């Protein structure tokens, strides 16, 4: 269960605490909901944990050669269903925001859905860093 | 080209040592080399500082580059003193050969540039740093500067002996003289090794290396799946060593071992040996202390060709070692162990690897006496021939009816199937290493795997079949034991790792098996 | 299971969140369907997975050497069929779009078919990053 | 079966979706049919899958020593036929197209034949990338 | 034994034979006698040589644990006495000479005691080298 | 045995044959006899040869523990005598020569004694190299 | 048996064949006979080759402990003789030649004795290289 829990504007990673971040302002347009995929492309651990559980379940049926076949089709069926579930525990709700900075521009940034319900037309405060931008509301 | 300066006799050879073909465009390498075939030579004219610097007139209109090679020659300065500070162990002798201008010679900075760097490959400096005679303008020096006991603890886990500890103190500089003093201690199921060790790497100035080994090998059998006998042995060996190639070595020395053979589970294979030496205790009861003191001469050889230390896949590695006592100790014997290794990569991209390690041995007691049984060879196990239980291959013993006991009605040679080892050993294994899949292909070139077909054949060169009909002739020349499987080895911050699964496909009755084995820590 | 699921306009990876993306505008022409093939060149995961399962299905016939023949013919036919199916679950529908930026140009980009339906003639808000682009419809 | 399927104008690698592709226009001359190779020159996988199935097909004949001859001759023959048949499962049809851009030039590019059939004299919309070019007909 | 017997003007090392040495002249003042240490400071070989001889002379008193104590006390005592006697085998009588070069200077050099006895006021010739100097009397 | 036989003017090594050596002429004064030491400092190998021989000669006294003391005392005594006899195998009679180069200078050189018996006042032909000098009479 | 058989004016090594070497002329004065040394100072091979042969010779005399002492005295005696005969079998007869180049100089060069008997005054040619010079007659 890799951690897509630092992708909000209401949570910070401890790498970025006790540091200085520049502040800009902005007005917001066109919020809309967008999921987020996180983690690895392969899901190497969802395989193994799903493999052995599918393996030892095979040993429960049959006997002789027939068990030895079932203790394997259980292995790869468990192997696929593993990656098929790890990649589903990371689908996380989120939003993407068009914002018109008061400088006069437009940029857009996407964040994990949190407690605060944004609106199309509001005031936000961008915390800026080395190309990491959090959009707090107010 | 152009020459502007005094070359002291290279003025015409510009188009021969430093030539190119006209029309070749402005190059930073094939035009700078024209500068740099006379930038190093001129220290062969005794000239100390060969300066070559050429700044063309870069012409763009119809594109010719008119080179202008200002070469001014150095002068004739000499080699008075070579001076090292702060280091009480490094010598002005070896740190002269690893440089390229001897003492008392025409000297130059640019042709001592072939010397300064290699001095650091000693493995003990952090930096290797690099004079006209002070206030005298003719004679000259070459100078250098240098900037210069940590415990270690090992805890492992395994299949062959499970838990496994290491702990010892190493200090590779004894008070400032280069002596390598190291101590080690290991404990697991069958043996506990607690050794002290010393070495002087330069006995002769030219390379001879003398080491004196104080060891102690408090061993035990039963936990190691063998038959029963207990050994508390102490001994001490000293060996010389002289380099000959940097691809080779050689050694010789005198080695005194002292053993306390006791607590034997009566059985023919060792009771042949007891008679021939002269000890015949009770043949079914186990209160007996056979004591040996063996002096024994020893020797060796080596070879290294691998390019990368870690996860190596190139070169060829060899080993030889033998041994013989003087015929003036307790038991007299000799021993010959040969080793091999070969990592053949088939192409430069280096993803297909070929490896196979051949090992041979042979021992004998000389004057009709017999090799001590605790010195035999053992085959079968994780580290040598995967798939078969550790030590399990080797013609098994024959227990006597002792206290196979007379409570159940034991009145003969109870045929047993317990591994004991043997004296002639031959193991080959051809291994065919293949890429690492299933992980991100950014870093899918690390965690190594291979498919393998390992053989192993130890037999009793003196085992009898005239006297043992119901038993086979346990000296068959082709009782091979192949096996195959898979295993995955790699690095991770918790030490050296591998996991395995090897199916024993071929074997004989009486040969156990062990499909699966692992390694974390040390084996 | 190769994860070619982040190719939509409704899904973002965990690296392209909380980072600033420039916004440009455009009109749209020449939408046409395309198939997206995602993953490895080798398919060296379902190749073994089909190989083992195709092997154990070999021990279950014949007897003696005639068995040991089939316990390998099943392997490579099982091994080969492994790739043939894995590469059949990485095919994904998608679209090809010829967008005119109001800068005055044209570019094209392809995406995994999502839930919105693009049309020939519409306004789209090209979101840009370090040479990464998505096309939200509005 | 090395995945040489993304060499059409109807299938894209996942590596080049959601990226910016320039558009050029041109007319077309001299379409001619060509074949395309893909994969390895040595075909290591076909070697194993021929070697084992030629080995275990040797064991079915003879006994003693003449068994041990056929069960290696069959292995080497299978090893040859392996590379022989793998590199005949990659010969795929294709086309070579010379096209004249409105710039005033000529280039040719080679693609895997799909379903649509080009014509001698037409209009094709080039998609350009870091030296990747595709041809769509319209 | 360290061989510091070559520090004289009546022997030479093999590294200073068949080389070229410049010759200066001088008058001599302030001769005084000095001792000269030489070689290792660690004295490793005296330690071992005294230690084994103090150990095997421990096995000859008492029996049982009363002998295991003596065979260590004797070992350490012999180990210390080894250094105490080896470093007293390198002590060597010597002289130390101050001399005025006719160049006009004053230098002083220390040297092994030899056969000729120097005098306060004489003539000497300074065999020079790369800072190595020998003072023959004449 | 270290070969201290190349330090003469009647022997050359293999690294000074077939090489170009300069020539100068000189007048000679003041020859005096001098001994020459050479080799290592520790009598490197003769120590082992003395120690083993002195050790095996230790088994030939006494018995039990009282032998095992002698088999060590003999080893230390033989080790000491080894160095003490190897160095006395390296002394050699020799000469120390003053020669006035015709250039107008004076230098000294030391050299293994040979057959020719030099004289104060004679001519010699100084062979030079990269700072290696030999002296021959004629 | 070190092969210093390349150090004549009548034998060339392999590394200096089919290469361009300059020619300088000259006449000759003062030929005299000289011996040549070639090899090492450690003689690590002659020592072992004499050692084993002198050691096995010990096993022929005596019995019990008296044998195990002779089989070490013989070993070190063979060790001494090994170096004493190896390094006396690398001596080679040779010559030392002064030559006056026509360019106007005088140089010295030393060579192994061959067949031709030089004379003081003769024309000999210097086949010169990067600091290796061979003096052939005429
Ligand atoms: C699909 C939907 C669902 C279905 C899924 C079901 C799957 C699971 C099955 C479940 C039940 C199963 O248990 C049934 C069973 O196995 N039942 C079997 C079971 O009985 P029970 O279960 O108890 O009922 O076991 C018995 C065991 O039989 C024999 O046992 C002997 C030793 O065992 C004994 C003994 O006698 O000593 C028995 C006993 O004594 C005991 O003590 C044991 C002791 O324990 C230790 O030995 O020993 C062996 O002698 P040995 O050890 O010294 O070798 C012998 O080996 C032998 O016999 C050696 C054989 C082996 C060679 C045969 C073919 C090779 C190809 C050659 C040319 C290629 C074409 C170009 O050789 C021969 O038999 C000689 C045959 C000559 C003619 C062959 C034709 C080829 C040319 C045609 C040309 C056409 C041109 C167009 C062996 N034959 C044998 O075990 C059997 C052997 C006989 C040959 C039959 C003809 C097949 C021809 C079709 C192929 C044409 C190709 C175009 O059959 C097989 O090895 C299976 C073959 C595997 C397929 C491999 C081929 C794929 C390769 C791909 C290449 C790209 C069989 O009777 C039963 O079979 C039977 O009841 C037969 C059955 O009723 C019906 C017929 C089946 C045949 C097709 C199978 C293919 C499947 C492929 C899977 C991927
Ligand atoms: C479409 C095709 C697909 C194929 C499969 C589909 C269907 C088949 C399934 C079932 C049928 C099959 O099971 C039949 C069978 O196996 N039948 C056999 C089976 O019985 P079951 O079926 O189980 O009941 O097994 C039994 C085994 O028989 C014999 O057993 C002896 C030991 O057994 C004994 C004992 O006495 O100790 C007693 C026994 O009872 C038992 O106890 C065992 C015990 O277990 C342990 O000892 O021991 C062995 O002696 P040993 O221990 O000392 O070694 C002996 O091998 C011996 O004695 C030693 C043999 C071996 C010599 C081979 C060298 C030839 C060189 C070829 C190059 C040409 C020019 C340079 O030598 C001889 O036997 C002397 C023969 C001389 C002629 C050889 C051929 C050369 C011709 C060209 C010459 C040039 C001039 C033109 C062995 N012969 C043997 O096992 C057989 C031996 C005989 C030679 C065959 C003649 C024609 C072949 C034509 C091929 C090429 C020609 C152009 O053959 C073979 O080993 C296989 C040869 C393979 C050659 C491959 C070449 C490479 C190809 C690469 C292509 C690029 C036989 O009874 C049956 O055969 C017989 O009753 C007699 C019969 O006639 C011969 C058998 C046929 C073999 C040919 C097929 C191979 C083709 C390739 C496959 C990929
Ligand atoms: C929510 C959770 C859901 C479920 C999960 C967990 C539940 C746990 C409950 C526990 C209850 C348990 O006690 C049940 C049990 O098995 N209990 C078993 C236990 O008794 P207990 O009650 O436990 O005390 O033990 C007994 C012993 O079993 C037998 O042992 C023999 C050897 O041992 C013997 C002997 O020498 O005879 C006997 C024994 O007494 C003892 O003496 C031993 C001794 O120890 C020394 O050996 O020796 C074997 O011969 P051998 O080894 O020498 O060769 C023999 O199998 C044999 O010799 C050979 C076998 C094998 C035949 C191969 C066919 C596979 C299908 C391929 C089709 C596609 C082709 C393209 O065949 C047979 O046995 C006869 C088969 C007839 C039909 C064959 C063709 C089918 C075609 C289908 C096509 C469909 C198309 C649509 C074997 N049969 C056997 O063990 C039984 C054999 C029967 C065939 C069933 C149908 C097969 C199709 C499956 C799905 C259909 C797909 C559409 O089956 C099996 O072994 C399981 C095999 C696994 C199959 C995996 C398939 C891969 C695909 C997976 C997809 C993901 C069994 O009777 C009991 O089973 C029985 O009482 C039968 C009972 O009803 C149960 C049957 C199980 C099947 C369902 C699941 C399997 C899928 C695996 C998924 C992970
Ligand atoms: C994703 C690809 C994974 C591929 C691995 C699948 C291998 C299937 C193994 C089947 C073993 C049957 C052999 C004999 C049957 C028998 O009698 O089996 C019986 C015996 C144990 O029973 P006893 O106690 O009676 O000995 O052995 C076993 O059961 C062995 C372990 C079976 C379960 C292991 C689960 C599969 C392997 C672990 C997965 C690792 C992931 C790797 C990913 C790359
Ligand atoms: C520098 C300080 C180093 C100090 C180390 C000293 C170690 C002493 C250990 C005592 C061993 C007792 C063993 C068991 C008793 C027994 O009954 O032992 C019995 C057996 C044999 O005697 P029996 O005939 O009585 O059985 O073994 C011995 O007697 C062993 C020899 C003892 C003497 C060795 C002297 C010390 C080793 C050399 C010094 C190394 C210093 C190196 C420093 C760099
Ligand atoms: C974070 O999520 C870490 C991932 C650890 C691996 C997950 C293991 C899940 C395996 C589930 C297997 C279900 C099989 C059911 C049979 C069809
Ligand atoms: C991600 O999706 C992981 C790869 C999935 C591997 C699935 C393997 C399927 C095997 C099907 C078996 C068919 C074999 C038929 C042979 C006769
Ligand atoms: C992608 O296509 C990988 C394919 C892996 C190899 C499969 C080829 C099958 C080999 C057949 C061997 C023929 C056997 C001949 C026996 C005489
Ligand atoms: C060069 O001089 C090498 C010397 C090697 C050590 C020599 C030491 C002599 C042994 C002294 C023994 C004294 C024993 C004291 C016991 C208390
Ligand atoms: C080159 O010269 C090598 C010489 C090697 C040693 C030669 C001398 C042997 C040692 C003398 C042994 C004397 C024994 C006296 C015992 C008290
Ligand atoms: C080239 O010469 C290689 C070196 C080989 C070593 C030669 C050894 C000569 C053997 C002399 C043995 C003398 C024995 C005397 C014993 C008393």
């Amino acid at each position: 269960c890799v951690n897509n829990d630092t992708l909000s504007g209401d949570v910070y990673t401890a790498s970025e605490a006790k540091q200085v971040q520049n502040v800009s302002y902005g007005t917001i347009v066109n919020v809309r909901p967008v999921q987020i995929q996180g983690g690895d492309d392969s899901n190497v651990i969802g395989a193994i944990g799903g493999a052995v559980l599918g393996g030892f379940l095979g040993n429960t049926v049959g006997g002789g050669t027939g068990r030895s076949l079932a203790t394997a089709a259980g292995a790869v069926a468990g192997g696929v269903a593993g990656q098929g579930v790890q990649s589903a525990m990371n689908k996380t709700q989120g939003v993407e925001l068009e914002i018109r900075k008061d400088d006069g521009n437009t940029i857009m940034v996407v964040q994990k859905q949190g407690n605060t319900r944004f609106s199309p037309g509001q005031r936000v405060v961008l915390a800026s860093n080395g190309s990491q931008v959090t959009v707090s509301p107010r | 080209v152009e020459v502007s300066g005094n070359l002291a006799g290279h003025s015409a050879e510009i188009e021969q040592l430093t030539k190119i073909e006209p029309g070749e465009l402005y190059n930073g390498t094939k035009v700078t080399k024209m500068e740099d075939d006379i930038k190093k030579l001129l220290g062969r004219y005794g000239y100390a500082y060969p300066r070559v610097q050429s700044m063309p007139e870069i012409n763009d209109a119809d594109k010719t580059v008119k080179l202008r090679v200002n070469v001014d020659a150095g002068n004739r300065f000499y080699v008075r003193k070579i001076r090292f500070e702060g280091n009480d162990t490094s010598k002005d002798a070896v740190l002269r050969r690893e440089m390229r201008q001897m003492e008392g010679a025409w000297l130059g900075s640019d042709l001592v540039d072939q010397g300064k760097e290699r001095l650091n490959r000693l493995g003990f400096f952090e930096t290797v740093d690099t004079q006209r005679v002070p206030g005298s303008p003719d004679q000259v020096d070459v100078v250098y500067k240098v900037k210069e006991g940590s415990f270690n603890f090992g805890i492992g886990y395994g299949t062959e002996s499970g838990v496994s500890f290491q702990a010892g103190v190493q200090q590779d500089n004894w008070l400032g003289t280069g002596y390598a003093v190291g101590i080690n201690g290991t404990k697991n199921d069958y043996q506990t090794y607690a050794e002290l060790s010393v070495t002087n790497p330069y006995f002769t100035v030219d390379g001879v290396s003398l080491g004196g080994r104080l060891f102690y090998n408090d061993f035990q059998a039963d936990d190691a799946d063998l038959s029963d006998y207990t050994n508390k042995s102490y001994g001490t060996d000293v060996t010389l060593g002289f380099p000959i190639n940097e691809y080779n070595s050689l050694r010789a020395g005198l080695g005194y071992v002292h053993n306390s053979l006791s607590n034997m589970q009566p059985q023919v294979a060792m009771w042949r040996y007891l008679y021939s030496m002269g000890e015949h205790p009770s043949t079914s009861d186990q209160d007996n202390s056979f004591k040996t003191d063996d002096f024994t001469f020893n020797y060796g050889w080596t070879y290294n060709k691998l390019d990368r230390g870690y996860f190596p896949t190139d070169g060829s590695r060899v080993n030889l070692t033998g041994k013989v006592t003087i015929p003036g100790s307790d038991n007299e014997y000799y021993k010959v162990t040969l080793d091999t290794a070969t990592y053949v990569p088939i192409d430069d991209d280096h993803k297909w690897v070929v490896l196979g390690r051949t090992r041979w041995g042979y021992g004998d007691g000389l004057g009709g006496k017999e090799m001590p049984f605790y010195e035999n060879f053992y085959a079968g196990g994780s580290s040598t021939v995967r798939g078969f239980q550790s030590n399990t291959i080797g013609p098994k013993a024959v227990y006597f009816p002792h206290q196979c006991a007379t409570q159940d009605g034991a009145k003969d040679l109870c045929k047993s199937d317990d591994a004991v080892g043997g004296n002639a050993m031959a193991v080959a294994s051809l291994e065919f290493i293949t890429p690492t899949p299933f992980i991100s292909d950014k870093y899918a070139n690390s965690v190594r795997t291979s498919f393998f077909w390992d053989m192993g054949t130890v037999w009793d060169t003196n085992w009898d079949s005239s006297q043992y009909s119901g038993y086979p002739d346990y000296s068959d020349p082709s009782n091979i034991r192949m096996s195959a499987g898979i295993a995955l080895q790699w690095m991770s911050p918790l030490g050296p790792l591998v996991f395995s699964y090897a199916q024993p496909f071929k074997k004989y009755d009486g040969d156990k098996a062990e499909q699966f084995q692992f390694n974390i820590g040390k084996t």
